[PDB]
């Protein structure tokens, strides 16, 4: 199999700007390559074929080229419909293969998470269950670090972080890290706190509360 | 006009087989090759095969060879893909693409809409609803919809009366085999006070429906 | 599947274009492409044009109006019009171009199978026309999906001209286009198109004889 590797993984830019994809095929695939452009939930939207080919009723802004092992898309002029996942296909022999996806995302001064943290709920706990949620809202960009901490001990392995798309409006990302534990550990502790890194921030943030209280 | 229109979301259990349709309409069905592809949450796309239906002619990734079979209704131009001895892994959206050229399979000028099958031993169940209260200048509300399958679950606040600031987070698959949800909004702290906040979950597969108000 | 009969870069690898270059160069007839040196066409398309220095042949080309003096173009080596045929007649208008100078087969450019002799008698249902006819001169190659039909069927039409067994009827279409058809999963050049009521398109496997020992 012939595989296609696309760079950058992900990539922020801002209406106007001018963005270039690069995807790189392990072996020789000539000119037989397409891109595809994929907005969240929604199915693959074909752009170029052959490397350089526009296809139908394809905006004049998207621009295909390279040959050999090296392609690359450029965008001229982004538009704010432009923004989403990009695919690279080689199709010069089977199987046919794509690249992992380029995730175009809109350029934003950054922002400081706001970080809220939840003891369990009575409900749950009568279950035998505990969930602790921290919750980052409209921050940006996208790489906030979180860590569960524990009477000061760094929980590993058992919290699950779920992030939300853009904003429509503020073009900010929200977070949830939620800790699992059974009630029976739950209650071995009195101190959650949840430890947050974010580049908008000066130091990391940190949010607790004594369980019971 | 071109329309590729697929089947609903399909849930299975692993052993068992998915058959997947891909109703064409709008050209020279016969003509062109049909290329079914999967998008799985964490593996980007991968092709599976394609089926020329004016001769039957098939083409499948060695992958899936030996559990994939493209076959073709002329008369109604629908492709299927029956995908067979599923595992959990083969959980993915399952899209038919149409290629761009009558004498070649590939790429796909279009699309289908996308089928998402998932795979799994678990069984159908409702939420589990727990309130995010807040604590005590804008407040954090949420609601943990926990312990459900299959996806998807609906969650509203005020029955669509409070949409600013609302983040409902996409479902975590869990070690349980279930799946679980946050939806939080941020109000004013001040109004914790005055107003009355209702989490509105639906989980139409299990034909439950839970509302829970949200106080400190 | 999108884009109707618009065709693709490199769809129709083996379409040619004839064009002559006398006072405004303008596109003639289409021609197929059949080997490095040798293209494939219809008779009549020389009638009153003879001379084999005003002819220039494009391959590898979708788009007519980007042709320009510096597109890269193939001149006439050898005109082998068909020793039967006749200018007052549409009879055997089938016509072999030599090329000066050998083409590079490349993913625009590619030679297009001929018949088998015995393929005479076969059927064919994925039958398709290439060509940028009329309506002035469409820019963009055009395809159409035509079903053919049996010679005593098509007779009952052109009741004013005798439809011999070396033609083939079916029925965006220039003279000399290419009548491709998909058997066996492999294209081969089923006709030529003659008159253009259905089209009337001369028989290439009763012509290969001829083909085979004109070329080689
Ligand atoms: C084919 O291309 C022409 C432009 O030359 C356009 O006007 C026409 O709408 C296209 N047809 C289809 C079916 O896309
Ligand atoms: C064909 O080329 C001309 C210029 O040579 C261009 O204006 C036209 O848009 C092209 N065809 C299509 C369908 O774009
Ligand atoms: C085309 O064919 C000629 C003769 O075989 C060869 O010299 C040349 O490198 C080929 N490629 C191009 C781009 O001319």
């Amino acid at each position: 199999d012939i595989q296609m590797t696309q760079s950058p993984s992900s990539l922020s830019a801002s209406v106007g700007d001018r963005v270039t994809i690069t995807c790189k095929a392990s072996q020789d695939v000539g000119i037989a390559v397409a891109w595809y452009q994929q907005k969240p939930g929604k199915a693959p939207k074909f752009l170029i074929y052959y490397a350089s080919h526009r296809g139908w009723g394809v905006p004049d802004r998207f621009s295909g080229s390279g040959s050999g092992t090296d392609f690359t898309l450029t965008i001229s002029s982004l538009q704010p419909e432009d923004f989403a996942t990009y695919f690279c296909q080689q199709y010069r022999s089977y199987p046919l293969t794509f690249g992992q996806g380029t995730k175009l995302e809109i350029k934003r001064t950054v922002a400081a998470p706001s970080v809220f943290i939840f003891p369990p709920s009575d409900e749950q706990l009568k279950s035998g269950t505990a969930s602790v949620v921290c919750l980052l809202n409209n921050f940006y960009p996208r790489e906030a670090k979180v860590q569960w901490k524990v009477d000061n001990a760094l929980q590993s392995g058992n919290s699950q972080e779920s992030v939300t798309e853009q904003d429509s409006k503020d073009s900010t990302y929200s977070l949830s890290s939620t800790l699992t534990l059974s009630k029976a550990d739950y209650e071995k502790h009195k101190v959650y706190a949840c430890e947050v890194t974010h580049q908008g921030l000066s130091s990391p943030v940190t949010k607790s509360f004594n369980r019971g209280e | 006009q071109v329309q590729l229109v697929q089947s609903g979301a399909e849930v299975k259990k692993p052993g068992s087989s998915v058959k997947v349709s891909c109703k064409a309409s709008g050209y020279a069905f016969s003509s062109y090759w049909m290329n079914w592809v999967r998008q799985a949450p964490g593996q980007g796309l991968e092709w599976i095969g394609q089926i020329y239906p004016g001769d039957d002619d098939t083409n499948y990734n060695a992958k899936f060879q030996g559990r994939v079979t493209i076959t073709v209704d002329k008369s109604t131009t629908t492709a299927y893909m029956e995908l067979s001895s599923l595992r959990s892994e083969d959980t993915a959206v399952y899209f038919c693409a149409g290629s761009l050229m009558v004498t070649t399979g590939a790429p796909f000028d279009y699309w289908g809409q996308g089928t998402t099958v998932t795979v799994s031993s678990a069984s159908t169940k409702g939420p589990s609803v727990f309130p995010l209260a807040p604590s005590s200048g804008t407040a954090a509300l949420g609601c943990l919809v926990k312990d459900y399958f299959p996806e998807p679950v609906t969650v509203s606040w005020n029955s669509g009366a409070l949409t600013s600031g609302v983040h409902t987070f996409p479902a975590v698959l869990q070690s349980s085999g279930l799946y679980s949800l946050s939806s939080v909004v941020t109000v004013p702290s001040s109004s914790l006070g005055t107003q009355t906040y209702i989490c509105n979950v639906n989980h139409k597969p299990s034909n439950t429906k839970v509302d829970k108000r949200v106080e400190p | 599947i999108v884009g109707g009969t618009n065709s693709s870069w490199g769809e129709w690898p083996w379409q040619v274009s004839l064009q002559v270059k006398l006072t405004a160069q303008r596109h003639l007839c289409g021609g197929s492409l059949i080997g490095h040196q040798w293209v494939l066409t219809a008779a009549h398309c020389f009638d009153g044009l003879p001379l084999q220095d005003v002819w220039r042949i494009y391959s590898g080309i979708l788009n007519l109006s980007d042709i320009t003096k510096d597109t890269p173009f193939s001149q006439i080596k050898e005109i082998i019009i068909h020793q039967n045929y006749k200018v007052s007649e549409g009879n055997h208008d089938i016509a072999l171009i030599k090329l000066q100078a050998p083409l590079n087969y490349t993913e625009f450019q590619k030679p297009i199978c001929l018949p088998s002799k015995g393929d005479t008698s076969t059927i064919y249902t994925n039958c398709w026309v290439t060509g940028w006819g009329f309506s002035e001169i469409q820019n963009i190659l055009q395809k159409v999906n035509i079903p053919l039909v049996t010679n005593e069927e098509c007779q009952k039409r052109y009741q004013d001209y005798k439809i011999t067994q070396r033609m083939v009827c079916a029925g965006k279409g220039d003279s000399g286009g290419p009548l491709v058809c998909k058997h066996n999963g492999m294209w081969r050049l089923v006709g030529i198109t003659s008159w253009g009521q259905p089209g009337v398109y001369t028989k290439v496997a009763e012509y290969m004889d001829w083909i085979l020992e004109k070329t080689q």
